[PDB]
């Protein structure tokens, strides 16, 4: 098992696919669909390039208990080769808004066919996320240094995406949008700039409610979250210090190109107001001929 | 009566349509093929639900290059899925060529209509899809006696559609001697637009994120400068721009693609990359302590 | 119609209920275009060299512009001109040659049964085309007078609502629905309602979108909210496009003069 890790890099497919394949064994309410996850790995960014569906049985009195279909698995996986020889089990999908506790039970009976530790790809079907409407963990099993024994517990990684140049284009033809979440012009990127601080705010109100949640309502005091919290500080300015003034320095630098430029758009609109009185001019005789 | 046959078009919903892409490029330039699972409802809609690919060979495609016993093994894995309903066809993908069918794939094609009428080929071409438009033509097989009695403009009837015609060369050949070719028109729902938008998570990250501003000073020095060589060549150009006849000054004193416009192309570029930038410093500066 | 049921009890001669039923007054129409219709039949001529009757879309062309052009009384030199010509289409192009009839044969109250007749189901069996041509081409004839003509279709329609159907019905089911709908227009048949909702819910190919549209002309302008959700609900229900593009519009034609009380579906149909 590889137990190096650093980023998961995710298809196109394999999200709207778990969706499909949802919507067709007909599962809600606690009832989610789970299938096999395909790809590349022994990587640490696991790239997943395609899913499929598995016989699954998901109980909603104990999540506990769960039917899976073994011996599909094995079949299934050598019609993965005829399609292509490089797909491989590098974890499996849950459909879920989000992680049971009972995802890490399930999570064992895939490390018999994994050669990496295996991932857990929430594809919601609420679309849920300010970024992508997925979640990815991997499970690692650890020591913890808090005092508390060994746990397998599901970390976070990044989530990115690897599209097929050939796929993407797709993704545009089907797409009718003129994107408004993606850079286009001076407008565009004034509502991405906007969109990005109002997606601080919501990541911030988080923090300080589990924060109260600890002191009060007696959740584990995480030593690791916490630490990447002191490196927040660390890492964030203080006025009165020469390089934020170098800042004020730096301001006056580029609205000063756009004090110029603005006045060469300026310059360049008034040669089309004389051209246009050129035109009138020469049409006044025209007119006045007929 | 007889039985009349009329349009059609070739929904591909957003998944099939990734996965042809997915499987045909990857194999490429060897020959890729796979069945269509779907269904016909309707008499003018082909719904394709989804695809798979069937095993590549070195022989391509060919009647028995089609495999009928990986199939049957491949439809009890989607019936036990809960996913199998009624495969509408066969679909392969041309490498760098056209979309047209070869001889052998009318022979491929008739084999299909014999179990299902209604059976469509979908040529696709991979190496052609990387351009802002993705090409793939869809035909259906008519019986060479209609073709005789002049049935082609049967397959239009109650419709203007949006009839027009991608590709000839071969294509209007294979056409007039065997097929009648589809619009493809593509399905998706509320759900998947939201899945196929969002491409990054760095939507939130990407105006609080910034670039170097070592990087912002060059590119302000670079974009000054062109835009003062335009200017120079703008300068030689409205010394006159006054004579009689357009034409005639923008051969002789270059507006030979316009000064004036490229120079507002460069200027509007940079002036809106500087708004953004110093937009990002003040929000983070202010706003962080 | 809630006028004349007053001035019957207010007293009134019936010389002036015949008038206000309209038919007189569609006769008096009828004459004008009988006298004074000027039509180059020559014209139809190089058209119908040009525009071939076994090229399909070709045929309709011409079938549709001739039958606008000799529109308004009985004419039968479109039938004689093009009499070998008709014959070689089938399919829809054969459809609406058989309907482009009723627009040149449009009016003519007293012999709108008779003039249609041969084409009638139950007299013409050769196509399923014709069968079903015939009974929206026999629509456009009462078209705003067809109170009689109202029971007529139906029959044919309740006797096909028990269908699951077929594509030889389907032909015959659809331009019943056409033809009652234009037959009832504005009559408020709740009975026409009910029936074409049936033919809707069968789910058939051409017919259902022609149920759909024949109900919002013979209600049209009451604004029911029964049909309005109903219909509004059933697009994502059915599964084909021609139906879904039959029942949106087919809403457009119960909102008739309802301006902002019509306001709450348009903003839900955007």
């Amino acid at each position: 098992m590889s137990l190096q890790h650093e980023k998961v890099t995710i298809a196109p497919l394999v999200l709207l696919s778990a969706l499909d394949h949802y919507e067709r064994t007909q599962t809600k309410e606690n009832k989610r669909c789970v299938g096999v996850i395909l790809g590349d790995a022994n990587s640490s960014t696991i790239r997943v390039t395609n899913s499929f569906a598995l016989p699954f049985e998901e109980d909603e009195k104990n999540s506990d208990v769960w039917f899976l279909d073994h011996n599909y698995i094995e079949n299934m996986n050598e019609m993965c080769k005829k399609i292509n020889a490089k797909e491989k089990l590098i974890g499996w999908y849950h459909s879920g808004p989000k992680l049971r506790a009972s995802d890490l039970k399930i999570n064992e009976l895939f490390k018999k066919y994994t050669q990496n530790n295996p991932l857990l790809l929430i594809v919601d079907v609420k679309q849920q996320g300010v970024g992508l409407p997925t979640d990815a963990y991997v499970a690692i099993e650890q020591v913890k240094d808090d005092g508390t024994s060994t746990e397998k517990t599901f970390l976070h990684l990044p989530c990115t995406i690897e599209a097929e140049e050939a796929e993407e284009i797709g993704v545009e033809h089907l797409l009718r949008d003129v994107r408004d979440q993606a850079a286009g012009g001076l407008s565009i990127r004034l509502t991405n700039q906007l969109k990005s601080l109002k997606g601080l705010q919501s990541k911030l109100k988080d923090v300080v409610e589990y924060l109260d949640k600890v002191i009060n309502k007696e959740l584990p005091i995480n030593h690791t979250i916490l630490g990447k919290l002191q490196d927040v500080f660390n890492l964030l300015p203080n006025l009165g210090t020469p390089d934020d003034d170098e800042i004020d320095v730096e301001n006056h630098d580029r609205i000063n190109i756009s004090n110029n430029l603005q006045k060469a758009l300026t310059v360049k609109t008034n040669d089309e107001l004389m051209v246009i009185y050129i035109s009138n001019l020469v049409r006044s005789i025209i007119a006045f001929d007929d | 009566t007889g039985r009349d046959d009329t349009k059609e078009t070739v929904y591909i919903s957003s998944i099939a349509l990734l996965k042809m892409l997915k499987h045909g490029r990857a194999g490429v330039p060897m020959e890729v093929m796979g069945l269509m699972l779907g269904e016909f409802v309707d008499d003018y809609t082909v719904n394709v639900v989804d695809v798979f690919a069937m095993p590549q060979s070195g022989t391509g495609v060919s009647v028995e290059a089609v495999d009928d016993v990986f199939q049957a093994k491949m439809m009890d894995m989607l019936k036990q899925t809960g996913r199998d309903q009624m495969v509408v066809g066969w679909y392969h993908s041309h490498p760098g060529f056209g979309c047209w069918l070869s001889s052998v794939d009318v022979n491929t094609q008739k084999s299909f209509e014999q179990l299902n009428s209604r059976a469509v080929a979908v040529v696709v071409d991979p190496i052609q899809s990387v351009k802002g438009k993705v090409v793939i033509d869809a035909f259906r097989l008519i019986d060479t006696g209609a073709l005789i009695n002049n049935l082609e403009p049967r397959q239009t009837t109650s419709n203007t559609g949006l009839l027009n015609k991608a590709n000839i060369q071969a294509l209007i050949h294979g056409l007039n001697r065997h097929y009648y070719s589809l619009n493809i028109d593509y399905h998706k729902t509320a759900k998947e637009t939201k899945m196929l938008m969002n491409l990054h998570k760095e939507q939130w990250q990407s105006g609080l994120k910034m670039y170097d501003y070592e990087e912002k000073e060059e590119s302000n020095l670079a974009a000054t400068k062109s835009m003062v060589k335009i200017a120079e060549q703008y300068s030689k150009r409205i010394e006159e721009e006054k004579e009689l006849t357009e034409e005639e000054l923008k051969t002789r004193y270059v507006g030979r693609q316009d000064p004036k416009k490229h120079l507002s192309e460069t200027a509007d570029e940079t002036l809106e990359n500087n708004i953004v930038s110093v937009l990002t410093a003040g929000v983070n500066s202010v706003a962080i302590k | 119609e809630i006028l004349v049921t007053e001035l019957t009890a207010q007293g009134y001669d019936p010389a002036l209920l015949n008038i206000l039923s309209g038919l007189p007054t569609c006769d008096y129409y009828n004459t004008f275009l009988l006298n004074n219709k000027n039509i180059d039949i020559g014209l139809l001529n190089k058209s119908k060299s040009s525009l071939d009757g076994k090229f399909s879309l070709f045929h309709t062309a011409v079938s549709v512009a001739n039958g606008f052009m000799h529109a308004g009384t009985t004419d039968n030199s479109f039938i004689k001109a093009n009499l070998p010509w008709l014959g070689k289409a089938q399919n829809w192009a054969k459809f609406t040659a058989t309907a482009s009839l009723g627009v040149i044969h449009k009016g003519n109250l007293l012999e709108g049964k008779k003039v249609m007749a041969p084409y009638l189901p139950g007299s013409r069996a050769s196509s399923r085309f014709i069968k079903g041509g015939s009974l929206y081409g026999l629509g456009l004839i009462y078209a705003g007078f067809g109170r009689d003509t109202t029971d007529y279709l139906k029959n044919i329609i309740v006797e096909n609502s028990g269908t699951s159907g077929d594509e030889d019905v389907d032909v015959l089911l659809h331009g019943a629905s056409l033809g009652i709908g234009l037959a009832a227009m504005g009559s408020a048949n709740i009975e026409v309602y009910e029936a074409l909702k049936e033919v809707l819910y069968n789910d058939s190919a051409t017919s259902g979108e022609a149920a759909a549209l024949g109900m919002g002309l013979c209600m049209l302008g009451t604004g029911k909210p029964e049909a309005i959700h109903d219909m509004f609900t059933y697009s994502q229900e059915t599964q084909h496009g021609n139906i879904t593009r039959g029942l949106a519009v087919g809403l457009a034609l119960i909102n008739y003069g309802r301006q902002e009380l019509a306001d709450d579906l348009i903003t839900k149909m955007l």
